[PDB]
């Protein structure tokens, strides 16, 4: 957003009773992502693991092994309950990266503040043919 | 990962960024089109290749396209 | 609280619900005799060796099949043998 | 957790059970004493206990089934009387 | 006042606590037993599960077999056990000559779970010192089935 | 009335008039006809 | 509180909506743009939760559609009778029911066609029917022609009935969703009314009509000088003089001397040595036994007068130590879905069906039916199919009740939560135990292949050599046979045959010999369970995978019946749990098959067959126990030692069945056409092709598509189950009929 939330400890986790589908040992020896929000009040949402958990009061924090389940959780949260999460990806080592939202508006919005990548100026079909890219290890999309 | 591109023939619905599902389009501003802003792909290296893009792009033929390529074990979506 | 960013060894599952640690299993001196024992196949290339001259055992092994009288080599029969398949000729 | 409800008095129902298993006499003489005397000849490392001996294996396999159903049935009643259960 | 709960206070693991687990019966068993085992010495380790698994690798190979109806050569048949867990002896030093690679050392996580060492069993030695202790008791353990099988008496 | 001649329309005279027509004329003439092997030229 | 909520004229009854195909649903009815509308048109035709959100209005279609298939089975039933009554030869048969072959199908002499109207005895000629419709005719008195004109007459009487009644609880009076929430009324009167007075009005028919199969047309008398059933009903003396108790007149029923019917309430453990079938005086004795039963298990639930049980207050006093709460929403789940119910009802119906299945040819219920080895095959066959149709579906309703009527805020700690949450312990328990049996189950056969082709036969898993006995099911037998002298001292004798040692032969065909078990029966019931479990894990990982999966954390929003979700993570086809059904389906036709083939073999080489008097003599060789223990045994034992009828089948009158043979066969070979291929190879083809019909311009007015990816799919499983069904269907009744 404004400032990148640093991910802090000690937040209020969702009372849940344990599940069975996630945090293997890639969560450990490889990465894991890890989402925190705000509730204003006591729900009970459907974590994309398992089971339904209850929404505790203040902050809110969970943590899961892929960023598709973050992701999913996000949506849940913002088409349900009309909320704005955030999550971030913690790596082996420890280094937090933020991922959701990095403009901080909306990955959805303008706000005329990120430069365009991977686009091309030409339309599709403008394109050159596989014989023309030999041995240039390129392609004719990322020419 | 996989290398997905944006054609010029984009007309700004923003409809592929709602599409994805793991937060690798955005939108950033044009002065091609009437909406003023065209998709863009940052975040690459987070593509799975559902192509869900590609099925919420409304122009014929597709802007957004998603060639597939190497694979990590973020693209491959594995959990463990 | 329920998750750590730097004592992340205990708050991901990094555990080891099995083990308890001792320095005593086996009784004085019974140790030092398996000790001597499996020095020789201690290493990789050592134990890997081993096994590769211990392969022969199959060639050699199946040279002493006389006293296990596998079908293979007893015979074939003389007396009673398929010569006579097909009914068109006697042969073939 | 790691202290599993049992109580020293739950014997009661396994012990208590076999009088009422003893007194049905109308058919042989009762359910229990007939296993009892029909395993007495397949206790000495016995052949006999084949499918034939209708005696040994149907006595032992009801007199069982009686038996772990109402030792269920008195640890659950047991211990439900602390945790509410009636 | 369930007996089924989750492990540290922290559910969104996959590991639940259930009653089999749990169980302290359960618990102190797994933990007797020679591979869980950290403090003691891994040859040590590998001569213990060669010897149990020599010898249960003899009797289904020495009743049903190509011989198993010859008096003599029946108990002769066991001497395949001895092939078997030589097979199984080279396959184990194959895994330990890749697993932990000499690229990849501890391959991270120091593991917390009470206070209490990284086993050494995990290293590139220290398997190929487990491949020796499981070849010999497994030469051992098959040994004292076929010795054992003739003079079991009344077996 | 209108609505039933046009549901007439839809199925029926595709399935059930055209089949039943062209069955029924090749099957009364296989009936009065017996088995045709050549033109009985 | 339980009342009769009615709102009369909701819809009016015109044909406006009948000009527009497409009105349902808000989607088709824009009209058809590609000829995948027509395709979308006949798929959600049913599918009323996709027409609206009203329960009330998803209440009251189900309710209108009941009534149509009553009015449609009905119909099929009537005519059946009908059939039985005009172009059969069923008093032909009434007359010699050991010699003439039932026939109750006559063909019009066409492109020739004459041939199949087989001489099947009694002056008559036809198709052979093997429905057992003689059979239940007999069971229940019907001597003449003119009861079942009568029967066909008021069955269709009755089909009218039941569709004006459709018509007027969905157009004239239309019930509530208050109305249709009363569970314990609905429980209350199936149980007491509907099954309760069943029994109880077929005791009666049992009681009164039913007395001419069991005293008059046993003791040789002639169908026509048989008294009508109507003078058993009026005069007392001629009922009295077959049944003494009858002169007694309900005085020792209410005066509690209910020994005095002793005579027409007998407990007879066995068949009719005279017909084959079950003592009629057991069955009345048995569905009067019923009867009071349900009428006593009616009266569990309260509903009106304060007395009796709520079905939330038995299912809220149920929880466990185990399991958190436990039947917290059940309730509430159970009441307001349609497919939760359908998913339960459909399970326990396609599980009675296979216990019907096995029943009927352990004990036979109907006179001269046992002798009747086609109709005996087929009607096992035919209830088993039926049986593990209805159980894929429970399995399929399941996952669309998970997916649409899912709420995760009624279930917190429930057993449906535990359940989902437990989920891969589950899938993963499942795939071992399913693993482990096909390694022990199949390797055994092949083991036995191996080492009968390398000539070694005292190494395999047979009974000669090293054998594998199922003790168990031996001692099971054991008990049912000796079990009338201790566990059962008024019953007369076993309760079937099956284990008996007693064989019973009615017409010189054996009806139910002893069945033994060796170790073929153990390796093929071994072979049975492993296939139940494969078919149970596909359809279990469907239903608990259906909502959100690890792989794809949002495949609840994906919907019920999606293709993939592209060919990311490597690919992600059928993952959705539509595929899982059809994955099922496809292990269910898989087990099945086995099952009936078992049943063929084993009858036709242990009970089946013919007596003499110098021994039985069985179908087949009684090749059972040496030939089952090979994979080249069945298909040289069975397959092609049998079926050869069939082949033979040309010329004959049974010549229809080597043409289902083959034209079956061209269906399943037609089937992998539809299920190896894709869909973009035929949209090109397709295109290709509209370009030739646009230089002729005959291009369609509605642009033709290819077909779905879940039509291909569907197509191709509808396909291979017909062809591989018909297979079976045609090689069964051709070398039943033309063998026994
Ligand atoms: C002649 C009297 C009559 C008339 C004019 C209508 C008219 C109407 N009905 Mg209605 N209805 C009737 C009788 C009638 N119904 C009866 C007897 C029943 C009880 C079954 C119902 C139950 C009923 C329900 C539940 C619903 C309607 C609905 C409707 C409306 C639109 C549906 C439609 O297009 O029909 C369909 C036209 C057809 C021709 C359908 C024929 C299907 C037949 C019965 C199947 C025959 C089986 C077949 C031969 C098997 C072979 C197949 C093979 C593969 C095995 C429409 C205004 C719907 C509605 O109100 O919209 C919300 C609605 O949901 N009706
Ligand atoms: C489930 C399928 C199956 C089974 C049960 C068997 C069984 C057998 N086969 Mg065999 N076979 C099979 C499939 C199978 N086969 C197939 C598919 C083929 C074709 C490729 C063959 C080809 C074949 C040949 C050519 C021969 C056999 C032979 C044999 C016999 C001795 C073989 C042997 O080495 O002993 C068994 C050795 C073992 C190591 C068995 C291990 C037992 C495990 C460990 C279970 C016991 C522990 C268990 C996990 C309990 C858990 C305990 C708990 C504390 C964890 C034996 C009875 C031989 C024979 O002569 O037959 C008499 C022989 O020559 N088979
Ligand atoms: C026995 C199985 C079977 C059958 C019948 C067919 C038949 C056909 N294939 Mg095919 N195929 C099969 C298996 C089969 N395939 C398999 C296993 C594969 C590998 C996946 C393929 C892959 C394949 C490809 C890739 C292609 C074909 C093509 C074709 C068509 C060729 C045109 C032709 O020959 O004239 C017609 C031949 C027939 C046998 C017509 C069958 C219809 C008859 C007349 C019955 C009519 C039904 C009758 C009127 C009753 C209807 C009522 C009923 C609905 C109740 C044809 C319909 C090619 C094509 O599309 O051609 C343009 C093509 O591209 N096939
Ligand atoms: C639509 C094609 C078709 C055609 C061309 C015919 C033609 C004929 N039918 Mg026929 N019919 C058909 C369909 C058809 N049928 C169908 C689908 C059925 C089943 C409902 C019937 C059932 C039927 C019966 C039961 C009978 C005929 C009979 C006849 C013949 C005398 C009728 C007559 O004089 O009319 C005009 C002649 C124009 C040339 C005639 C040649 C009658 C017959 O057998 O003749 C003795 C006869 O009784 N048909
Ligand atoms: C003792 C009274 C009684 C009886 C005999 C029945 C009988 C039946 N009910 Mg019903 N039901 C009752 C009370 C009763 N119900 C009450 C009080 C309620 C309100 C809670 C319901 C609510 C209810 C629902 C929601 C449904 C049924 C259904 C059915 C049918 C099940 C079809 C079947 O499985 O095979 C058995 C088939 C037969 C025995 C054929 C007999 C056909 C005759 C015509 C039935 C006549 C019985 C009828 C209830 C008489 C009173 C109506 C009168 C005004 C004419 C069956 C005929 C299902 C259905 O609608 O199917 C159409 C169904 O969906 N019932
Ligand atoms: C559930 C079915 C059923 C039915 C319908 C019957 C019916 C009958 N049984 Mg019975 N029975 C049954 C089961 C049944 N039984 C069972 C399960 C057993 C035990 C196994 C018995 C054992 C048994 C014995 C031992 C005897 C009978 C007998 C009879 C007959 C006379 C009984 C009688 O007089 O009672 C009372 C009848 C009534 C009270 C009449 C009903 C009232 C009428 C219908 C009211 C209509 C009036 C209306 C308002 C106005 C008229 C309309 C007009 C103006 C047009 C009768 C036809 C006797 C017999 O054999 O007959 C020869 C007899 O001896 N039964
Ligand atoms: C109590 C029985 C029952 C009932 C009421 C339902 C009801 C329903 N099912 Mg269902 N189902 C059942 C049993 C039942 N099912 C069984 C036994 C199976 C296992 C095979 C299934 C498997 C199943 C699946 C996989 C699906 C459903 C679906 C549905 C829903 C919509 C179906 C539809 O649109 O109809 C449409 C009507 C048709 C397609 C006509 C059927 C044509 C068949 C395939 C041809 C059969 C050929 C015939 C036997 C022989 C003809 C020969 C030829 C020469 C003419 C609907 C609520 C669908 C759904 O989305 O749920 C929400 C879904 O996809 N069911
Ligand atoms: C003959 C063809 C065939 C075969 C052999 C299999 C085999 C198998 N299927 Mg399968 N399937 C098939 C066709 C086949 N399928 C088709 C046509 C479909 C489309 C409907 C499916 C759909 C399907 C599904 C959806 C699933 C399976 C599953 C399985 C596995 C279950 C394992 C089991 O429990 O039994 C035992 C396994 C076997 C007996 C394999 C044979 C091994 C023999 C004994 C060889 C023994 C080893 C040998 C001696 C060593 C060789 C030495 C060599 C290396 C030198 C199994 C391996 C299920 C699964 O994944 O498992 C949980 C699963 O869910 N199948
Ligand atoms: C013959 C059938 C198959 C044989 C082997 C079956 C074992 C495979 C599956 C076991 C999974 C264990 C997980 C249990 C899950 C579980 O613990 O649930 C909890 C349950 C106790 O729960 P509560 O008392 O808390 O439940 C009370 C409330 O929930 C009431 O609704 O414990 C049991 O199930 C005891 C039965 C153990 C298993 C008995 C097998 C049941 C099969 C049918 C009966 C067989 C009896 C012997 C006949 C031969
Ligand atoms: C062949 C095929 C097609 C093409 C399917 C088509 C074109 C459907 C054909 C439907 C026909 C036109 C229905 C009518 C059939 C005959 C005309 C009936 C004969 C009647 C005569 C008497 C006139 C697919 O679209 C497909 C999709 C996904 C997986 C596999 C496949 C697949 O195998
Ligand atoms: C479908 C509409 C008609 C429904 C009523 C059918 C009435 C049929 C009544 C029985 C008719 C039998 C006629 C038999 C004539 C030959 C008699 C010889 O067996
Ligand atoms: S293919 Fe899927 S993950 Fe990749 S950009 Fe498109 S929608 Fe996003
Ligand atoms: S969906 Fe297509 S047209 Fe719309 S913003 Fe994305 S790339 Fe552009």
């Amino acid at each position: 957003p404004w400032k990148q939330p640093e991910l802090d400890p000690d937040t209020p986790s969702p009372i849940f009773g344990g599940s069975t589908g996630g945090l293997l040992r890639k969560a450990q020896v490889e990465e894991f992502y890890v989402i925190t929000w705000e509730s204003p009040k006591e729900q009970i949402f459907e974590m994309p693991t398992g089971g339904a958990a209850i929404m505790r009061k203040g902050p809110n924090l969970l943590k899961f092994a892929r960023k598709e389940q973050c992701m999913a959780l996000t949506t849940q949260l913002r088409s349900k309950f009309r909320q704005t999460p955030c999550f971030y990806r913690v790596y082996a080592d420890g280094k937090v990266q933020y991922l959701h939202p990095k403009d901080g508006v909306y990955p959805e919005k303008v706000n005329a503040g990120r430069v365009g990548v991977n686009q091309n100026m030409r339309s599709i079909g403008k394109n050159v043919d596989p014989i023309k890219v030999k041995f240039t290890g390129s392609a004719p999309f990322e020419i | 990962a996989h290398v997905v591109k944006i054609y010029d023939t984009c007309i700004g619905c923003t409809q592929c960024v709602r599409a994805c599902p793991l937060d690798v389009l955005e939108m950033v501003p044009w002065d091609g089109c009437k909406a003023a802003q065209m998709a863009s792909s940052p975040r690459t290296e987070d593509c799975v290749g559902c192509k869900r893009c590609e099925t919420a792009c409304p122009t014929d033929f597709l802007s957004v396209r998603v060639y597939l390529g190497n694979e990590s074990t973020r693209s491959l979506g594995l959990a463990y | 609280k329920y998750f750590d960013v730097q004592d992340l060894e205990n708050t991901t599952g990094a555990w080891d619900l099995y083990g308890v640690d001792e320095m005593k299993r086996y009784p004085g001196l019974q140790e030092e005799f398996f000790q001597r024992a499996t020095d020789a196949v201690s290493r990789r290339e050592a134990l890997n060796g081993f096994v590769a001259l211990s392969a022969g055992v199959a060639s050699i092994a199946l040279f002493g099949k006389g006293a296990s009288t596998l079908e293979l080599p007893i015979g074939t029969k003389g007396p009673r043998m398929e010569k006579t398949e097909n009914g068109k000729g006697g042969i073939l | 957790l790691r202290v599993d409800p049992i109580v020293p008095a739950i014997s009661f129902v396994g012990w208590t059970l076999p009088s009422n298993i003893g007194t049905s006499a109308l058919n042989g003489q009762s359910l229990f004493g007939a296993f009892y005397e029909s395993i007495g000849q397949n206790l000495a490392h016995w052949p006999t206990g084949f499918a034939l001996d209708d005696k040994f294996w149907l006595y032992m396999v009801t007199w069982h089934t009686g038996l772990f159903i109402v030792m269920l049935l008195g640890q659950v009643g047991f211990k439900g009387r602390t945790e509410d259960y009636f | 006042q369930q007996v089924i709960q989750p492990l540290n206070g922290d559910p969104f693991v996959g590991m639940l606590e259930t009653p089999v687990t749990s169980a302290p019966i359960v618990a102190n068993y797994l933990s007797n037993l020679p591979a869980y085992r950290t403090g003691v010495a891994p040859n040590l380790r590998g001569v213990e599960i060669g010897l149990a698994h020599g010898f249960l690798l003899a009797g289904p190979f020495i009743k049903l077999g190509p011989l198993r109806d010859v008096p003599g050569t029946a108990e002769v048949v066991g001497c395949m056990s001895a092939a078997l867990v030589l097979i199984l002896a080279l396959c184990l030093s194959l895994y330990g000559n890749a697993a932990f690679q000499n690229q990849p050392s501890m391959g991270k996580k120091t593991l917390s779970g009470r206070p209490l060492p990284q086993d050494p069993l995990m290293s590139e030695e220290g398997w190929a010192k487990f491949a020796a202790g499981f070849t010999v008791g497994g030469l051992s353990g098959v040994a004292w089935a076929y010795i054992l099988t003739q003079v079991c008496l009344g077996r | 009335m209108k609505d039933f001649t046009t549901y007439l329309s839809t199925a029926p005279v595709v399935g059930l008039g055209w089949a039943i027509f062209t069955s029924g004329l090749l099957i009364e003439i296989n009936r009065f006809f017996p088995d045709p092997l050549v033109f009985s030229f | 509180k339980v009342k009769i909520a009615v709102d009369r004229n909701p819809v009016e009854t015109n044909f406006e909506k009948w000009a527009k195909p497409g009105h349902f649903s808000r989607a088709l009815a824009k009209g058809p743009n590609t000829t995948t509308w027509i395709w979308n048109l006949h798929a959600d035709a049913h599918d009323f939760d996709n027409h609206t959100s009203d329960l009330e209005e998803i209440s009251r279609k189900v309710f209108s559609a009941h009534f149509g298939q009553l009015g449609i089975i009905l119909i099929w039933l009537s005519g059946m009778y009908f059939h039985g009554a005009r172009f059969s030869n069923y008093e032909g048969w009434l007359s010699d029911p050991t010699h003439i072959k039932p026939s109750a199908q006559v063909v019009w002499p066409i492109v020739g066609q004459e041939i199949l109207n087989g001489d099947v005895g009694g002056g008559f000629q036809g198709i052979q029917i093997t429905s057992g419709f003689f059979q239940l005719w007999r069971a229940s008195g019907i001597t003449s022609e003119l009861q079942l004109y009568s029967t066909a007459i008021g069955g269709l009487v009755l089909a009218a009935a039941c569709f004006f009644a459709g018509w007027f609880h969905y157009h004239k009076a239309a019930p509530k969703l208050e109305w249709f929430q009363n569970v314990e009324s609905m429980l209350n009167h199936h149980l007491a009314g509907l099954l309760g007075l069943g029994s109880l009005a077929w005791a009666g028919h049992q009681i009164h009509v039913s007395l001419p199969v069991n005293k008059l047309l046993d003791a040789g008398v002639d169908p026509k000088e048989i008294p009508l059933p109507h003078e058993f009903l009026l005069n007392q003396s001629i009922i009295a003089d077959l049944y003494p108790s009858f002169s007694k007149g309900l005085a020792p029923f209410f005066t509690l001397n209910w020994a005095e019917y002793s005579d027409f309430l007998t407990f007879k453990g066995g068949l009719n040595p005279v017909t084959g079938g079950l003592w009629l005086s057991d069955t009345a004795h048995h569905h009067l036994a019923i009867a009071v039963l349900f009428l006593v298990a009616g009266h569990q639930y309260r509903t009106n007068w304060g007395i009796g049980h709520s079905i939330k207050d038995i299912l809220e006093s149920h929880k466990g130590p185990f399991t958190g709460n436990g039947h917290a929403g059940l309730y509430e789940i159970l009441t307001t879905s349609w497919h939760a119910q359908l998913a339960i009802n459909l399970a326990l119906f396609g599980s009675l069906s296979i216990i019907v299945a096995h029943h009927m040819y352990a004990m036979p219920p109907y006179p001269y039916l046992a002798t009747d080895y086609g109709t005996q095959l087929s009607l096992f066959t035919h209830h088993m199919w039926i049986g593990g149709f209805c159980v894929v579906g429970a399995g399929a309703h399941a996952a669309i009740f998970m997916v649409r009527d899912y709420d995760p805020t009624n279930n917190y700690n429930n057993l449906l939560d535990r359940v989902i949450r437990h989920r891969d312990a589950i899938i993963s328990h499942l795939n071992w135990v399913s693993i482990f049996l096909g390694f022990h189950s199949f390797g055994l056969y092949i083991h036995n292949d191996t080492m009968s082709a390398l000539g070694r036969p005292q190494d395999m898993f047979s009974d000669t050599a090293i054998q594998l006995q199922p003790v168990f099911a031996q001692w099971i037998q054991n008990t049912h046979f000796t079990a009338p002298q201790l566990t059962a001292p008024n019953a007369l004798a076993a309760t079937s045959l099956t284990w008996g040692g007693d064989v019973v032969a009615v017409g010189g065909k054996v009806a139910m010999m002893p069945i033994a078990l060796g170790t073929s029966d153990f390796l093929v019931h071994h072979i049975h369970a492993f296939t139940i479990h494969v078919t149970v894990l596909i359809l279990l990982k469907g239903v608990l995978f259906a909502r959100s999966s690890r792989l794809i954390p949002d495949k609840a929003n994906l919907g019920f019946r999606f293709p993939c979700d592209g060919p990311g993570r490597g690919g992600t086809c059928q993952v959705s749990a539509w595929d899982h059904v059809f994955l099922g389906l496809f292990w269910m036709y898989n087990s099945l098959s086995i099952v009936i083939f078992h049943f063929s073999w084993k009858m036709q080489s242990d009970v089946w067959g013919t007596v003499t008097d110098s021994g039985v003599s069985h179908i087949t060789g009684g090749n059972f126990a040496q030939s089952a223990n090979t994979i080249n045994g069945w298909l040289r034992d069975f397959l092609w030692a049998q079926s050869s009828q069939v082949i033979q089948s040309y010329g004959s009158a049974l010549s229809a069945y080597g043409l289902m043979f083959l034209g079956a066969h061209f269906v399943w070979a037609f089937s992998l056409m539809f299920l190896f291929s894709g869909r973009g190879y035929w949209q090109e083809l397709i295109e290709s092709i509209v370009w030739a019909h646009n230089k002729l311009r005959v291009a369609p007015s509605i642009q033709p598509r290819a077909l779905s990816i879940t039509q291909g799919r569907a197509v191709g499983v509808a396909h291979y189950l017909l062809g591989g069904i018909a297979t079976t269907w045609s090689f069964f009744l051709a070398r039943i009929i033309a063998v026994g």
